[PDB]
């Protein structure tokens, strides 16, 4: 029909891509940490 | 009907699907295949006609039947072991009883009969409903007795499975009769697997439920039942036949598609058990279901058939109501071939 | 025309650059087949003074 | 019998278009005549041109990774070390009887 | 496995007998699924009360009930389709076919 | 190997992000650049293999068939231009999306270092051509012609899938590389005869053999142009480039194993040009032909001698130009007198000289001059069979006979005695079509010049 | 939000919107009439929405901008020609016809979605009611075929039995002398042509057909080109009758949800209409097809979604 | 001069209740457009 | 040309294999959709199942 850009929406969308992308980047550093500490390497 | 008492019987054959999966006593299992029973009537006639109703009565008929023959099969377990974990049989003439009751809540040939004229019958999300969400639960518990079972008589109703589907499909004109006999079809092949690797079973399982989900969505989408009818919809929306023929490509088991990954793993597993004549069977077989697959492809999306005048208003309108998950079910029963090797996740 | 072309020619710059990525790609493969390198029957070779591997 | 013959609304078969006719000089590839002079351009400078030319050259040149030469080289020397040595030019055996063990008999 | 077992047994397989044959009146096919469930009913009570299983003594009930609900819906249906037609007959629901 | 797999791939993203008026454009600059990257694959050793990494890996029997299925997509996309013209941009874009899939395919299918990839890519080319064949042909038997290049397909190609499993099982890989190191003797059993067949007779249906030939005259007759250069010269030779791999497991078993198919071969190539002196359509002749050569390449490979292998990689790839050539010229044709009957449209000599050249240049190749590569390959082969055995002279000798006679009446009915006078809309040859005629002549030619480049890994 | 399961689950219910005054009603009359003036002073003094009779390009008027499209995109009939020409080779009448059931069907939905979500009633001429009798005109001057009639028919059933029928239909009564005298003063040339005979057939269809069937579900207001003139009576007339034979007040909350889902979403109340039966009148060869498909793709807001077309001036585009 | 594409004819094979029609399945009828039978 | 190519090769393989699909899916599919005869095969191969595995 006629309808803006819901603002609402674009906000969640960006702010749910933003938080899982940096959730995944500390998992893996997390991930990395833990791998090296069990495993004796660093 | 009502939203609030439709989503209360779609959480109750939830629930019943649920019972089934968590719990260790056969009477539970036994109460959640009933409570599944119980709420999924309603839904088959939630658009009231004859039809509707005898797809109704006809799915009752052999659903009450097979739980029956199951609390039958539990009873004589207790009999001779005063047992109610679900675990091996301990007998011989209860597992066979167990095993028939499974075939026919799953539409297995012999018990294969009940399926295209209650998918027939029935609407469109009834159907879709009925081929992706009622096989969860009995094959979950084939899968807690796949030690159990007779290897000869699950094989034997497998083959019985492919070999009717693939037959049984290319007679058909209606959409969703031929949906019917390709379910009847991906079920056989899951159950030649089971007294391999349930692994496997549950590999083809969630891959044949993308693409019946893909499937029916897109026949929702064009809302479509007959050949002659999905003819029209290039007229109309040409995207989503090139979509859909993609899908019946995949579901037909051709590489690079999605759905060579279950045939080619199965028949890979039964390689390791020295099973070579089965598998070979199995394919040659699955041919005829790619022969209707193949028929309906030429029909809808590869050739251009006549339209009508009335098609052009259909021209200034859109759909308004869509499908969130339409687009990663297509994905999903396309494109996840390169991702073989997760299926060690235990899917 | 400089930012009037690029609009309409963008799509030419794309293969060239696939062929450097599959190179860079080629190269970043070889990298993790070096198990042998240097350790040959045919082709044990004492390294050169001012030299790290025998071949990349 | 009031039914029209007609079967079906259909558009007629059309007749095919001469390139020649809006352009000569037409090359055959495209109705435009810009496009059709660059494609006929592009298709001539990377198909004879690039290709064709420089691609045989470059094949003519490849080096000898087959080790034609080297073997004939290596034949050379070992034919001229067996003649001067008088040793019987190709041996039968291809791998030394001293080194292989065969099982016996005892037939 | 005495005597009365295989007679409660062989009494459930002549119900399941009954029902697969479809003479006609859907009615005689819900009341031999009946027959069916009384027949389990009463052979597992035989069963739970030899051997002094006590928590099972609810099961039998339960399946009852179960069933008896089961029986509810069928009535239903069959009720309905008498609706449509002013008969129960089976061989009146053939608008559906393979 | 990716840096040719990367580009190809990128075809796809250009050709969808193109203008509508420069497709063809694009498309043909970028694949006849990615043909000349993938010829320097040509420099092979005498050693092993370019072992490029665990999924690829290339061999002078592979590295010829990769340019050829590099420099065959431009002449494709030459060809396609005139018939596509009055179709929308999107179905256009389509067309060249399938083309340049069916060329990403068979590049990662001849490389393929797995025997289960390559199985994969080699029955994933099987979509794009049933896409185009069935979507963009001009007749109605397009789709039984389809459906037909479908089935025999798969009901070759199934019963492979499970021997490979099979093997892996056994042997523990399909590793060509451990395949052929750890190769062992198959005794005569019948399990082993079995699994024989289930190894050869899913390469055979697609040379085709002599008794499964019945999908290609349909196949090629009902694609439109491209469709036809593809199947015709690509296409038909993963039969042979899988024979030749598999055969390495199947020793020594071949031996007794090959008789039926060498009678079969030896007896076809008769039969079909004999069958060929008799056709009304030309492009049924030309694919009655190709079954001939196939039929000969299947002898060659069946007797499995070094020069038997030489002379069928040559054959492959001089019937693939060749049979390019010729699909071309008939399409010329066809363009102008929309018939495809060869009696119609006669004397073109007189109308259309230099493309009457173009003819007798290319029935000279399929009648194998000397000294060009298709006779390279035919006496390579012809001595490996009469080493073989002497009687094998007689057919051989007959086939050639036949083969010079029907290809002479192909090139007299359509070009030589009285123009058809009712025809009146024979325009001038465009240099589309001269052009595209001379990029497949030029490189048999010039192949003549180094034979060692398509001699295959036992030069 | 738009309308729902979700909207009829936390608050949206139409029986609270129904304040006994909506009233759907349709008038029917001859062709020239005071139908169309007598159904305006109906929707002025009753306070109902005036719905104009449909035409070919009623569909254009609704989507997109309302201005009507090409003869070729939108009908591929014209009346004109019908008039000039109604046994013509090409199938022109039956197309026409079908086309305008099309139409009504269309504007039924529209005026059933404006009364469901407002509560305000709706005024309408000749609906997909009363829309037969051209046909039967048609078949009894030979203008179209039987085939016609069955496919007519099978439509008309397939679509119209889901569908709530009017209140109360109003119906003109006008002599065939008087609408021939009255075709001949408005000028129109083409009305010119209409044949007596047509003209009696299309009467006889109403009076023998259309009005005991409606009497017996519905209330009937007859009446003549005199009484039709003061619309205070009919109003009056309108006021004093209730409705209570008919099957609105046996309807309810949740029959409401349904028909409320039916009237939006446009393509299924057209699903029907194109079911594939293949009557040479209507059914289009693949090649025209694809080729007018293409012109209509082309228009300026018709390539993709409404919000979604640059060249109409959309903006925000890749936020949408 | 145009590619072929199915005509009325070709469409009515996939139009009756099923595919390959017997004898005994010749009387047999499509099912109608909406699911819904008359009562009768 | 004709004998072999366009009609006994034609007969042996892909004739031969429509012919016998089609009788096969008209022999399947031809149920009138009578339960009784339906259940009276469940019954029949519910009995041959328990007397041919034990
Ligand atoms: C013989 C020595 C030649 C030396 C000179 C160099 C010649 C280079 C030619 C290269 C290839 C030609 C390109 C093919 C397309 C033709 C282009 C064209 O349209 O012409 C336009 C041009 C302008 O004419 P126009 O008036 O505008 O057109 C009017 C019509 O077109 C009407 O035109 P037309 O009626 O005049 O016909 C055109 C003409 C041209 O069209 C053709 O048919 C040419 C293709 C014939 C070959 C067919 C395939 C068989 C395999 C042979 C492979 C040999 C290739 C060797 C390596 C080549 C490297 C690329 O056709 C003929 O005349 C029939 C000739 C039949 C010859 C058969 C004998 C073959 C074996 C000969 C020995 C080869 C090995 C020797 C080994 C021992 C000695 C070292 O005409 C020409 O220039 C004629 C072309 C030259 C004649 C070629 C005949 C022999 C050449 C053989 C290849 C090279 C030999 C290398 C050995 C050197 C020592
Ligand atoms: C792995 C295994 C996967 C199994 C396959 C998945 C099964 C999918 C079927 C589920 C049930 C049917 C369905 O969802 O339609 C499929 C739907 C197609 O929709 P449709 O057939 O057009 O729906 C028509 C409605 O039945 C027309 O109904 P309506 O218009 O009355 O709908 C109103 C709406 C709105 O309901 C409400 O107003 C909520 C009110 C809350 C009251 C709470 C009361 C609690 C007591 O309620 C619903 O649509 C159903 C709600 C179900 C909630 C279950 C929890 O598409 C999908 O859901 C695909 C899902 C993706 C695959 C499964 C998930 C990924 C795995
Ligand atoms: C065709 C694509 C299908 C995709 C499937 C749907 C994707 C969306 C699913 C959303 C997230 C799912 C994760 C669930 C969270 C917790 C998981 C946990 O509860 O289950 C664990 C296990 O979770 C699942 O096993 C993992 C599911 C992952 C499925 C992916 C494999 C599919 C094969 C590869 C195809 C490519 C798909 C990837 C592209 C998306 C433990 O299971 P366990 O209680 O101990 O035993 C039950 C299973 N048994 C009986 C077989 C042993
Ligand atoms: C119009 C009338 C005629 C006018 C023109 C007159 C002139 C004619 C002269 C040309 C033809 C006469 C033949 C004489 C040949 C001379 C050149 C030849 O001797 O060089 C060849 C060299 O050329 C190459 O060998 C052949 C070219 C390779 C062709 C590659 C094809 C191009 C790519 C196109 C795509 C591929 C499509 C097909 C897929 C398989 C062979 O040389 P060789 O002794 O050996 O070694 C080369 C030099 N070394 C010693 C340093 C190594
Ligand atoms: C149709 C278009 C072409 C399609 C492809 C055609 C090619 C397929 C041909 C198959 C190759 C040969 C198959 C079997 C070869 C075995 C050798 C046999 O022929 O000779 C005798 C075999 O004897 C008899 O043949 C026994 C079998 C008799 C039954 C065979 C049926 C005869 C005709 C069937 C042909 C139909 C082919 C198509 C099937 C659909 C020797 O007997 P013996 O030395 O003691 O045992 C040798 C085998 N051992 C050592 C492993 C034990
Ligand atoms: C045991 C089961 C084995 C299953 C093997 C399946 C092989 C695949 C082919 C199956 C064909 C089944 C369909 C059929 O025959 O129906 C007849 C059908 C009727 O036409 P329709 O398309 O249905 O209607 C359109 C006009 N109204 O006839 C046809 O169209 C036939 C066209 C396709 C022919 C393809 C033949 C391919 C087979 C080649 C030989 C190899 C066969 C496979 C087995 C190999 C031997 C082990
Ligand atoms: C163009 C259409 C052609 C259709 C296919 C043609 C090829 C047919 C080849 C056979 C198909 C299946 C073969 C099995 C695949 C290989 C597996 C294998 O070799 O394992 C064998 C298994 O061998 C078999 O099982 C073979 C059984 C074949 C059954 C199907 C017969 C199909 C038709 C037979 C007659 C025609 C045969 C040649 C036809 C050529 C094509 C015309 C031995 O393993 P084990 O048994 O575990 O170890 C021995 C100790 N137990
Ligand atoms: N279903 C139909 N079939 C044929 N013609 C129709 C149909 N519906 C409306 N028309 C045409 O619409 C025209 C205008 O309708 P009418 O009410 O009679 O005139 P006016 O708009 O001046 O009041 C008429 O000429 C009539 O024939």
């Amino acid at each position: 029909p006629h309808g803006s850009p819901d603002w609402l929406k674009v906000g969640l969308t960006l702010g749910t891509s933003v938080f899982l992308w940096i959730y995944l980047i500390k998992q893996h550093k997390e991930d990395v940490l833990e791998y090296k500490r069990r495993n004796g390497l660093e | 009907m009502n939203p609030i008492i439709y989503t209360t019987l779609i959480m109750t054959v939830m629930s019943g699907t649920m019972l089934v999966m968590i719990s260790s006593h056969w009477l539970l299992i036994w109460i959640g295949f009933e409570m599944n029973l119980l709420a999924m009537i309603p839904v088959l006639m939630k658009n009231f006609n004859p039809r509707a109703t005898e797809a109704a009565t006809k799915y009752f008929l052999t659903q009450a039947t097979a739980s029956m023959m199951l609390m039958m099969a539990i009873i004589i377990n207790l009999l001779y072991s005063g047992q109610w974990t679900i675990t091996k049989m301990f007998n011989p003439v209860a597992m066979t009883m167990m095993t028939m009751a499974l075939a026919m809540k799953l539409g297995l040939s012999p018990f294969h009969f009940w399926v295209p004229e209650v998918t027939q019958g029935i609407s469109l999300q009834a159907g879709l409903l009925l081929l992706t969400w009622q096989k969860l639960a009995p094959l979950s518990v084939l899968c807690q007795i796949s030690q159990s079972i007779n290897p000869n008589l699950m094989l034997t109703m497998a083959m019985l499975s492919i070999l009717i589907g693939g037959w049984g499909g290319l007679n058909q004109t209606q959409l969703r009769k031929i949906m019917a006999y390709s379910s009847i079809a991906h079920m056989g092949w899951m159950t030649a697997v089971l007294p391999y690797n349930t692994t496997m079973t549950i590999l083809n399982l969630l891959i044949y439920i993308t693409m019946t989900l893909a499937m029916f969505m897109l026949l929702i989408h064009s809302s479509a039942t007959t050949t002659l009818s999905l003819s029209h919809t290039w007229n109309k929306m040409p995207v989503i036949t090139s979509l859909m023929m993609v899908t019946l490509l995949s579901m037909g088991g051709l590489p690079p598609l999605s759905g060579f990954m279950p045939k080619w793993m199965i028949i890979q597993e039964m390689t390791k058990n020295e099973s070579i004549i089965m598998p070979t069977l199995m394919a040659m077989t699955a041919l005829l279901n790619l022969y209707f697959y193949m028929r309906l492809a030429y029909s809808s999306s590869l050739t251009m058939f006549p339209s009508t005048n009335n098609m052009k208003m259909k021209w200034q309108f859109e759909h308004t109501k869509q499908m969130k998950l339409l687009p990663t079910m297509i994905v999903l029963s396309t494109l996840v071939l390169p991702m073989t090797p997760a299926l060690s996740s235990l899917n | 025309n400089v930012l009037q072309i690029v609009r309409d020619h963008w799509v030419h710059i794309l293969v060239p650059v696939g062929f450097v990525f599959g190179c860079y790609l080629d190269r970043r493969s070889d990298e993790k087949l070096t198990a042998f390198r240097n350790k040959s029957l045919l082709f044990k070779r004492e390294l050169r003074p001012n030299e790290e591997v025998t071949w990349k | 019998p009031p039914e029209p013959t007609i079967r079906l609304q259909e558009d007629p078969d059309p007749e095919d278009e001469n390139l020649y006719e809006k352009n000569p000089d037409s090359h055959g590839y495209d109705k435009d005549p810009i496009v059709d002079l660059w494609n006929m351009r592009v298709v001539f400078f990377f198909g004879f041109s690039i290709v064709l030319v420089l691609g045989s050259t470059f094949v003519a040149y490849l080096p000898d990774y087959r080790m034609q030469e080297w073997a004939r080289r290596e034949a050379e020397r070992l034919v001229k070390y067996r003649e001067a040595n008088g040793l019987p030019l190709m041996e039968s055996n291809c791998f030394d009887p001293n080194k292989i063990q065969l099982p016996e008999d005892e037939d | 496995m005495p005597l009365v077992y295989m007679n409660i047994i062989m009494a459930f397989a002549i119900a399941l007998a009954g029902l697969l044959m479809y003479r006609s009146h859907l009615m005689s096919s819900l009341l031999c699924l009946e027959g069916m469930m009384l027949s389990l009913f009463i052979m597992s009570t035989l069963i739970i009360l030899n051997t002094h299983f006590t928590l099972a003594n609810m099961m039998p009930i339960i399946l009852l009930v179960f069933a008896a609900c089961e029986a509810a819906l069928g009535l239903s249906l069959l009720v309905m389709v008498s609706n449509t037609y002013g008969t129960d007959y089976v061989q009146n629901l053939n608008l559906l076919q393979c | 190997m990716l840096k040719i797999i990367i580009p190809t791939t990128m075809l796809l993203p250009m050709t969808w992000m193109s203008k509508h008026n420069m497709i063809w454009i694009n498309a043909t600059v970028h694949s006849l650049l990615i043909s000349l990257i993938s010829l320097s694959l040509l420099n092979q050793l005498g050693e092993n293999s370019l072992n490029f990494s665990l999924t690829f890996f290339s061999d002078s029997l592979s590295a010829p068939l990769l340019v050829l299925t590099t420099w065959l997509l431009p002449l494709m996309l030459m060809a396609s231009q005139s018939h596509l013209s009055k179709e929308t941009t999107t179905r256009k874009k389509l067309y060249i999306t399938m083309l340049i899939l069916l060329q990403l395919f068979l590049i990662m299918t001849f490389t393929a270092t797995e025997l289960i990839l390559f199985y994969i890519l080699f029955e994933a080319t099987l979509v794009p051509t049933l896409i185009i064949i069935t979507r963009w042909g001009n007749q109605t038997e397009r789709l039984n012609a389809g459906l037909y290049f479908l089935f025999y397909t798969l009901a070759g190609s199934l019963p492979l899938l499970v021997a490979l499993v099979y093997i892996q099982n056994t042997t523990g890989s399909l590793n060509f590389l451990i395949i052929h190191y750890w190769s062992h003797p198959l005794s005569n059993s019948w399990s082993n005869i079995f699994m024989w067949l289930a190894c050869i007779m899913a390469f055979m249906v697609k040379m085709p053999l002599y008794g499964l030939h019945l999908w290609l005259p349909k196949a090629h007759v009902e694609a439109p142009i491209a469709g036809s250069m593809v199947l015709a010269a690509v296409l038909l030779k993963l039969g042979g480039y899988g024979m030749m791999r598999i055969t390495t497991i199947l020793n020594p078993l071949t031996n007794y194993m090959a008789y039926p198919f060498l009678m079969l071969s030896m007896w076809g190539m008769i039969m079909t040009s004999s069958i060929c002196l008799r056709q009304t359509d030309l492009k049924s002749l030309i694919a009655y032909s190709s079954v001939s050569h196939m039929a000969l390449v299947i002898v060659a490979i069946m007797i499995q001698t070094p020069w038997s292998f030489m002379g069928a990689t040559a054959l492959m790839i001089a019937h693939g130009l060749t049979s390019s050539m010729l699909f071309c010229l008939a399409n010329t044709n066809y363009e102008r007198v929309h018939s495809r009957t060869m009696i119609l449209a006669r004397g073109l000599q007189t109308l259309l000289p230099l493309m009457a050249t173009w003819w007798l240049v290319a029935s000279l190749t399929n009648l194998a001059l000397p000294p060009s590569i298709n006779l390279i390959g035919e006496l390579f082969i012809i001595t490996a069979s009469f080493s073989w055995s002497n009687i094998t002279i007689i057919l051989m000798g007959m086939n050639m006979m036949i083969t010079a006679l029907y290809s002479l009446y192909m090139l007299i009915t359509t070009q030589r005695g009285k123009y058809t006078h009712h025809i009146n809309n024979i325009k001038p040859s465009f240099t589309r079509e001269n052009a595209l005629m001379a990029l497949h002549i030029l490189p048999l030619l010039l192949l003549t010049l180094n034979p060692k480049m398509i001699l295959g890994p036992l030069y | 939000l738009q309308y729902g399961p979700l909207a009829f689950v936390l608050g949206e219910r139409t029986t609270r919107k129904l304040t006994e005054t909506s009233k759907v009603i349709t008038v029917d009359g001859n062709i020239c009439s005071g139908k169309g003036r007598l159904a305006r002073e109906i929707a002025e003094k009753l306070g109902l929405r005036h719905f104009p009779e449909a035409g070919i390009h009623y569909a254009d008027s609704t989507t997109g901008d309302g201005k009507p499209l090409d003869v070729q995109l939108s009908g591929n009939c014209s009346l004109e020609k019908f008039y000039d020409d109604p046994k013509s080779n090409d199938g022109n009448s039956y197309r026409l016809q079908s086309w305008l059931y099309a139409s009504r069907l269309l504007q039924y939905a529209d005026a059933l979605e404006h009364l469901l979500s407002t509560g305000q009633g709706v005024v309408l001429e000749r609906s997909i009611y009363s829309d037969f009798v051209f046909l039967e005109a048609m078949y009894r001057q030979g203008f179209i075929r039987k085939q016609c009639v069955e496919h007519y028919n099978e439509v008309k059933k397939v679509t119209a039995c889901e569908y709530l029928p009017p209140h109360v239909v109003v119906y003109v009564d006008v002599p065939v002398p008087e609408i021939q005298s009255r075709i001949q003063k408005k000028g129109n040339p083409h009305e010119m042509k209409i044949t007596a005979a047509y003209l009696q057939d299309i009467e006889n269809a109403y009076k023998k057909t259309f009005l005991p069937e409606m009497s017996e579900k519905c209330e009937v207001l007859q009446y003549s080109a005199r009484e039709a003139e003061d619309a205070e009576k009919v109003v009056e007339d309108i006021e004093y009758l209730k409705c209570d034979k008919g099957p609105w007040p046996d309807q309810d909350d949740r029959t409401f949800h349904r028909l409320r889902m039916l009237v939006q979403n446009k393509l299924e109340v057209l699903n029907y209409t194109t079911i594939p039966v293949y009557l040479p009148e209507i059914t289009i060869g693949a090649h025209q097809s694809d080729r007018v498909f293409q012109k209509f793709t082309e228009l300026p807001g018709r390539k993709y979604s409404p919000g979604y077309n640059e060249d109409v001036g959309d903006k925000w585009i890749w936020l949408k | 001069a145009r590619q072929w594409q199915p005509d009325v004819e070709w469409a009515e094979q996939f139009g009756g209740a099923v595919m390959y029609p017997t004898k005994e399945t010749a009387h047999w009828k499509p099912p109608p457009w909406n699911d819904v039978d008359p009562p009768k | 040309s004709s004998l072999l190519d366009l009609i006994w090769l034609e007969t042996i393989l892909p004739k031969t294999t429509s012919f016998i699909q089609m009788k096969m899916s008209i022999m399947v599919s031809n149920q009138k959709g009578l339960i009784k005869l339906y259940f009276l095969s469940f019954l029949i191969t519910i009995m041959i199942s328990m007397t041919l595995f034990n």
